[PDB]
RNA sequence: UAAAUCGAGAG
DNA sequence: TCATACGCCTCTCTGCTTATCGGTAG
DNA sequence: CTACCGATAAGCAGATCTCTCGATTGCGTATGA
């Protein structure tokens, strides 16, 4: 697989990172989920689930 | 359609940086990997020096150069430009997503 | 590799150019074939207009510049008809030269204007001169 | 004469920028001559 | 995690084909075609694991065009209907570092190798006796110094000593 | 071709170049050494021309990337010679440029004050500053003659700049013919100039020329009557490789910065110094397997003709390393003169033979030496030089799938713009029509009616390429097929796409037809499709014999039948035959009935027909 | 590490992006611009593109698009390129056939 | 000798035999039609050297 | 239209090389519809119909230690006219090694003949 | 199933 | 006596390119 | 007087559309049997 029906031709990345702040992490996961069934999975992903909770709270 | 399409279409693997169509090749996974393909002109010997370094047939390692993209040609003009290889002359493709 | 470009000026793959004008006239080898044939056009007058569909042709055309620039051109030569070749300093260069052809209605060939006038000179005819001539300025185009 | 001229072509490191119809047809890339001469564009009514 | 945050938003340029299916509906189809796909994956350009995106844009073929407008153009190659142009969106990636510290949990343990999972979200890979003799727990400091990227998941392999 | 399968990346541009030995040494998979090809069981031998790391050949699954015969795309090898050699390409270069040089000074044997003044003119026109190049020689106005180049190089910057600033040219430089025409006048009068004198104006020290024997010797004589006493004051031999190509390298380091105005004709980025390995290929390069794969015969196995002449190449080189050891051992201590002569004497045979080796491997033409033989193996330059070469006869035109040829019978029953396609053509040729909401009903009839019944579908190709042919299925298996071709795809990757049925070529579409020679545009034109199923010969209305200048001779002409939407289209469009009324040659129709419709029209419109 | 190399292009993009106001080729379509419009309309059709314009049981993506052209429904804009690099944009919809 | 020489038509000789041409000196008599047999037995050729030359004289 | 062909299986026999297959069938498994259009020895009949991919003789290879079958090179259909035994003038009296076989097509009046 | 040369040739 | 693997075994047109022999400057 | 520049004459280099059938494939030689 992985053709460029799924891949795109260059990947080339501009700027750089942008965000060392250490204080604005929030506001992503929880409007992440809210941009995107409000259905990506291709075999089976769990890792989502679980990795947005370790930041605020406990698993 | 009466030269290309229906004749010889094929959608070889190119690198950027390298230029070159058949200086390519497809690595080989170890355990669990893709088989991506990479130069053997970008790539430098380990010895000359993972995500980083992919292995060939004969063993040897080599790390570097995993950039490239498919271009559709003619296999005609890879069989061109291995007998101007032959002849010493070598050619660069320029491909316009650099 | 040489084929006309999006200026109608001819010219190789390189953009080398090889005559700015096809011919000087630039109109298609196919349809030159009753471009001539005055007579048979003014018969067939109604049918060709049906054809043509002058009405929709004109929110994308542009008649009145070319067409005064033609007529001085011609009125020019007309006075500088009879004299030698060399002596003949162009103050007013053909209308191929700036007005498109094909966007300005009226830009056609010396050659071409000057058969036109001559017919409709000759050969007096219910249909008007200009709406003929109207017509054929739109087969040139 | 493809070894005389290649002789000079690759002596100058001349480099073909892919104009002439037998350039393109030789790498394999859609003419430049007639349907080719322009392209098409995809008008998108995005958000 | 030990004084550091990492998950730096990085915008990008891309280069996606977009197919004819989604041509009234481009931004959708264009996240849905490459997007979508890009999560949840170790990407070595982008330069770890992405957890989403944000912001599409357009960079589309007309310069006379406004940078705001509803229309868009899509360059069509000319042996397919497929349509492909340039792209700016927002990626967030958390980003491991060489050299540094983490936090992570124990799950799965061995006689041979020790599995850690930073945030149970990075595979790697029975109490005995340690060096205070407190049984081995989900929390520890360990070191980064080898890392394994030929499975279908990156692993972080190391040791306490530095 | 596969529409479902785009590309985005495509090559803007090719710029030509040479090999340098360290990057083939750097990319190559293998080397060879052993002169054999296969051993008596027929295993590949180590390090052999058929390297198991060269490409995969026959079931050895190839030891480079790991992949089958049809899947290994063939890895480049090279040999390591031991000897630099003279190119054949670039023969002529190098012998005229050592021609025109000194061997004291290793300066050119013209002044070096026009040496700048070429520099600076090509260094100034590459960038499509005509005029100024010209311009540039009105600054004529010993130790005087470096206070003018100072002049040139401010000139020559400043237009450029200039230039460059106004928008009259990119940085890219502007080449277009007149520079070229420019380029390569300057440059032959300037070489030729080079070989003009023969006292060295720079140093005064001159130096003998060099003759050549064929296309792989040099002569030179340091001894004369003259021009020796002339070089007191001023204080048929063999000419050898390695010393001819030191000199080569001494004067290109001298004169870097002309060889590169010179030696470019692209202005940007002519960083790479030109050294002197550019006509010696002290490693040369042997193609894959896979292109170099021999021919098979039903029984009987042919050597491959390439494959021969590295093999001799290897020997010739074998036999000098051998040789060489030789040499070494004997120069432990001084030996007789006899011994030292001669293994010497076979030395330079042996590089003589080398060199003509390289030449023969080269161009067949050059090689020397026949008395009867049998043929004079071709060259890799005989491989692409003639009518027969790769050029002419398969990039130029190429045999085409999907078309027909078979004899063409008149018919006037059909309307002047289609043919008449025979039914054992409409069961071959096929259209990869893709499934979707409307043509669902026609294309399930179709794959129904399957291979053998017209109109009816050979092959069903899937989302994901995975062609499943019809041939060999029977009547439920085509049926539960049709009903399972517009389903929801599982994988995201292919849920943008559709199946695509290779139906037969139905009545709606459209083919071209060409009749040798193709003199001009109407011998190609595009009819539709009208499939006649009684003949089986190609049908083909009157009208179009004249536009074909065709027969019915037993002439027979092609049939293309297009893949795409698009040719389709133009086909139908551009190319259809009633577009082309009338021939551009002078604006006369080409079309229209012959023979005993005249006739029949002259008898109908008389006055007696009621 | 990429501005550099994106806003050159885009600059020289923009540089020969002809002003709507001076476009001074024909204001007709082509016949060679007919048939590539008609052509990739009909892929785009035949790749499942949205229609918006009704079939009468039409099978035929080359006939839907020649009844779009007619109609002038089109959802595709041109792209005249002149020798130097210049590109004007006109659109099907202001086009005139024939 | 003589079998290979009548098998492929090509001349081999150290004398040259006074001949211009080297090969095409026999040929297959085709049984297609009794017309073709006949007509083998009757006709005569100018040479091959003849048949590449420009002259139409 | 008469067309005849000649099988050989003497051709990579060398001078004095015992014979190396044989004309017939083997023991191996054989396909029984290879008994159609083959005779009991390794020549076919008389008069059959014989179409590409329908072999026509039928020779025991020892090398293999297996029965191989020929196959028809020729589009249209074809009739078996003649089957030659031509034997060997040698004085060694080896088994058949070498056959002709003629065939025979119906070359009816078609359109696009030439009269 | 190759590859080259010669003859018969067809348009 | 004698067989297969090595070793070679004479009726056409356009240019371009270089050699040799006349004239002129110093 | 002698170096530089052209002006012939000979040699060098290269030219004078598709396809189908059939046929064919080297002497010399030199040592191990
Ligand atoms: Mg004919
Ligand atoms: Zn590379
Ligand atoms: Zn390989
Ligand atoms: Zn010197």
């Amino acid at each position: 697989t992985a053709t460029t029906l799924n891949t795109p031709v260059v990947i080339h990345a501009t700027q750089l990172p942008q965000h060392v702040s250490t204080d604005e992490v929030l506001q992503f996961l929880e409007s992440f989920i809210d941009e995107k069934e409000n259905t990506n999975l291709s075999s089976s992903i769990s890792q989502l689930k679980r990795i947005q909770r370790d930041f605020k709270g406990l698993p | 359609d009466r030269l290309l399409n229906s004749s010889d279409y094929t959608q070889a693997s190119v690198c950027r940086e390298c230029g070159s169509i058949l200086t390519t090749q497809q690595s080989v996974p170890r355990i669990g990997s893709i088989s991506t393909v990479c130069c053997r002109r970008c790539s430098m010997r380990f010895e000359d020096a993972d995500s980083q370094i992919w292995e060939d047939g004969q063993g040897n390692k080599f790390v570097g150069g995993n950039e490239t993209t498919t271009v559709a040609i003619p296999f005609v003009l890879k069989y061109l430009d291995s007998e101007l290889s032959a002849m010493g002359i070598r050619l660069r493709y320029n491909v316009e997503p650099k | 590799g040489v084929h006309v470009s999006y200026d109608n000026s001819i010219r190789d793959a390189d953009g080398t150019l090889v005559q700015f004008m096809y011919g000087g006239d630039a109109i298609d080898i196919t349809k030159e074939s009753h471009m001539t044939q005055f007579e048979f056009c003014l018969d067939n007058y109604y049918a060709l207009l049906k054809k043509y569909n002058p009405s929709a042709l004109i929110e994308h055309l542009d008649v009145e510049s070319a067409l005064k620039y033609s007529k001085k051109t011609l009125k020019y030569r007309k006075k500088h008809s009879k004299e030698p070749h060399y002596k003949q300093s162009v103050k007013y260069d053909p209308v191929l030269a700036k007005y498109n052809p094909a966007k300005y209605l009226g830009s056609v060939s010396e050659n071409f204007q000057d058969k036109l006038e001559s017919f409709l000179d000759k050969n007096s005819k219910g249909v008007n001169e200009k709406k003929f001539r109207a017509l054929m300025q739109l087969k040139y185009m | 004469t493809t070894c005389q001229f290649l002789t000079k072509a690759v002596l100058d490191n001349e480099r073909e920028q892919l104009d002439s119809p037998s350039a393109r047809i030789v790498v394999g890339k859609l003419n430049n001559v007639g349907t080719g001469s322009f392209d098409v564009l995809a008008k998108v009514p995005n958000a | 995690n030990g004084t550091s945050n990492c998950i730096v938003r990085v915008p990008i340029a891309l280069y996606v084909s977009l197919a004819p299916m989604y041509l009234e509906n481009p931004l959708q189809g264009v996240m849905k075609q490459h997007l979508n796909p890009l999560v949840m994956k170790y990407n070595n350009k982008v330069g770890g694991v992405v957890l989403g995106y944000e912001g599409l844009k357009i960079l589309d073929a007309d310069p006379l065009s406004k940078e705001d407008t509803s229309e868009k153009l899509i360059k069509i190659t000319p042996d397919t209907p497929f349509g492909f142009t340039w792209c700016h969106v927002n990626l967030y990636v958390w980003q491991p570092q060489v050299g540094d510290v983490l936090e992570g949990y124990i799950f799965i343990q061995s006689a041979s190798h020790i599995g850690l999972l930073i945030h149970d979200a990075f595979n790697a890979s029975g109490h005995w006796v340690d060096s205070n003799g407190e049984p081995i727990d989900g929390k520890l400091r360990f070191t980064v110094r080898n890392v394994h990227t030929t499975g279908r998941v990156v692993s972080v392999d190391g040791t306490l000593i530095s | 071709m596969d529409i479902s399968k785009p590309v985005g990346s495509e090559i803007t541009s090719v710029d030509f170049g040479i090999l340098t030995a360290k990057e083939i040494r750097n990319l190559s998979a293998k080397q060879i050494t052993n002169p054999t090809v296969l051993d008596n069981l027929g295993h590949p031998v180590s390090g052999g021309l058929y390297d198991l790391a060269l490409g995969a050949f026959l079931r050895n699954l190839c030891s480079t990337c790991g992949l089958d015969e049809k899947f290994c795309p063939g890895h480049q090898g090279h040999i390591e010679l031991p000897v630099p050699c003279y190119n054949p390409l670039f023969f002529n270069q190098l012998y005229i440029y050592l021609r025109a040089s000194c061997l004291f000074c290793h300066h050119f044997r013209l002044k070096s004050v026009e040496v700048h003044r070429y520099a600076c003119k090509l260094r100034l026109l590459q960038y499509g500053l005509i005029d100024e190049s010209y311009k540039l020689d009105e600054i004529t106005l010993s130790t005087l003659l470096n206070e003018l180049k100072s002049k040139r190089s401010e000139y020559v910057d400043m237009a450029i700049a200039k230039a460059l600033s106004d928008g009259r040219t990119t940085e890219r430089g502007s080449f277009t013919a007149t520079v070229n025409d420019e380029r390569k006048k300057l440059v032959h009068e300037f070489h030729k100039k080079l070989l003009s004198r023969g006292k060295c104006d720079n140093c005064g020290m001159f130096s003998p020329k060099f003759r050549k024997d064929g296309f792989t010797k040099i002569f030179e004589t340091a001894l004369n009557e003259k021009q020796i006493t002339n070089n007191r004051v001023k204080g048929s031999t063999y000419i050898l490789s390695t010393e001819v190509k030191n000199i080569l390298d001494t004067v290109f380091r001298k004169e870097q910065c002309v060889l590169q105005y010179v030696f470019h004709s692209r202005p940007n980025l002519s960083r790479k110094l030109v050294k002197a390995d550019s006509f010696f290929m002290d490693v040369l390069v042997v193609p894959p397997t896979r292109f170099r794969l021999p021919s098979k015969l039903g029984e009987e196995v042919h050597e491959n003709s390439q494959n021969q002449l590295l093999s001799k190449v290897l020997t010739t080189s074998l036999l000098i390393r051998d040789l060489n050891d030789d040499l070494s051992k004997l120069q432990k201590d001084k030996v007789s003169l006899e011994d030292r002569r001669v293994i010497f004497s076979r030395l330079m045979n042996a590089f003589v033979t080398i060199q003509n080796d390289v030449n023969a491997f080269i161009d067949s033409t050059k090689a020397q030496g026949r008395t009867s033989g049998k043929v004079p193996i071709p060259g890799v330059k005989q491989a692409l030089e003639k009518k027969e070469g790769l050029f002419r006869k398969h990039m130029m035109g190429k045999r085409v799938n999907y078309a027909a040829r078979s004899v063409i019978s008149p018919d006037p029953n059909i309307e002047t713009n289609e043919i008449g396609v025979p039914p054992v053509f409409a069961v071959k040729l096929t259209y990869p029509e893709p499934v979707t909401a409307y043509n669902i009903a026609e294309l399930r009839q179709a794959v129904i009616n399957g291979p053998d019944k017209w109109p009816g579908a050979t092959q069903i190709q899937n989302e994901d390429g995975s062609l499943v042919s019809l041939i060999g299925m029977s009547v439920e298996q085509r049926k539960a097929l049709a009903n399972q071709l517009l389903t929801p795809s599982s994988n995201v990757s292919t849920h943008t796409l559709n199946k695509k049925v290779y139906r037969h070529i139905k009545n709606r579409d459209v083919v071209l037809m060409n009749r040798q020679p193709t003199l001009h545009k109407a011998s190609m034109m595009g009819h539709k499709v009208r499939v006649l199923p009684n003949e089986k010969t190609l049908r083909l209305h009157y009208a179009n014999t004249g536009a074909y200048n065709a027969d019915f001779d037993g002439d027979e002409m092609n049939m293309h039948f297009p893949q795409n939407e698009n040719a389709r289209a133009e086909a139908l469009n551009l190319a259809n035959t009633d577009s082309q009324y009338l021939t551009p040659t002078s604006g006369s129709p080409v079309r229209g009935l012959i023979q005993d419709h005249i006739s029949a029209g002259v008898w109908l419109t008389s006055k007696d027909s009621f | 590490d990429f501005q550099q190399h994106e806003q050159i292009r885009r600059k020289t993009l923009k540089e020969k992006a002809i002003p709507k106001d001076q476009r001074a080729t024909t204001p007709y379509m082509t016949k060679y611009e007919r048939a590539r419009i008609l052509g990739t309309r009909a892929l785009q059709i035949s790749m499942n593109a949205p229609v918006f314009v009704d079939l009468e049981g039409e099978t035929d993506p080359l006939r839907i698009a020649m009844k779009e052209l007619a109609e002038k429904k089109i959802p595709l804009v041109i792209r005249r390129y002149l020798p130097d690099g210049s590109f004007e944009d006109w659109s099907v919809e202001e086009l005139i056939v024939d | 000798k003589m079998q290979y020489f009548l098998s492929t038509g090509n001349l081999v000789s150290q004398s040259g035999l006074d001949l211009q041409q080297v090969s095409g000196y026999t040929v297959v008599a085709e049984k297609i039609n009794f017309y073709r047999f006949i007509s083998h037995f009757r006709m005569v050729h100018r040479g091959s050297f003849f048949a590449q030359l420009k002259t139409t004289t | 239209m008469y067309k005849t062909e000649k099988v050989d299986l003497a051709l990579n026999r060398n001078r004095g090389d015992p014979i190396t297959q044989h004309f017939g069938f083997g023991n191996d498994e054989w396909p029984k519809e290879w008994l159609e259009k083959l005779d009991e020895d390794g020549l076919p009949y008389i008069g059959t119909y014989v179409e590409e991919g329908d072999p026509i003789c039928a020779y025991f290879d020892d090398t293999l230690n297996k029965t191989k079958i020929k196959t028809y090179h020729s589009s249209e259909p074809a009739y078996i006219e003649e089957v030659n035994l031509i034997g060997d003038e040698s004085n060694k009296f080896q088994e058949l090694q070498t056959v002709s076989i003629k065939y025979r097509i119906r070359r009816t009046p078609q359109i696009g003949d030439k009269f």
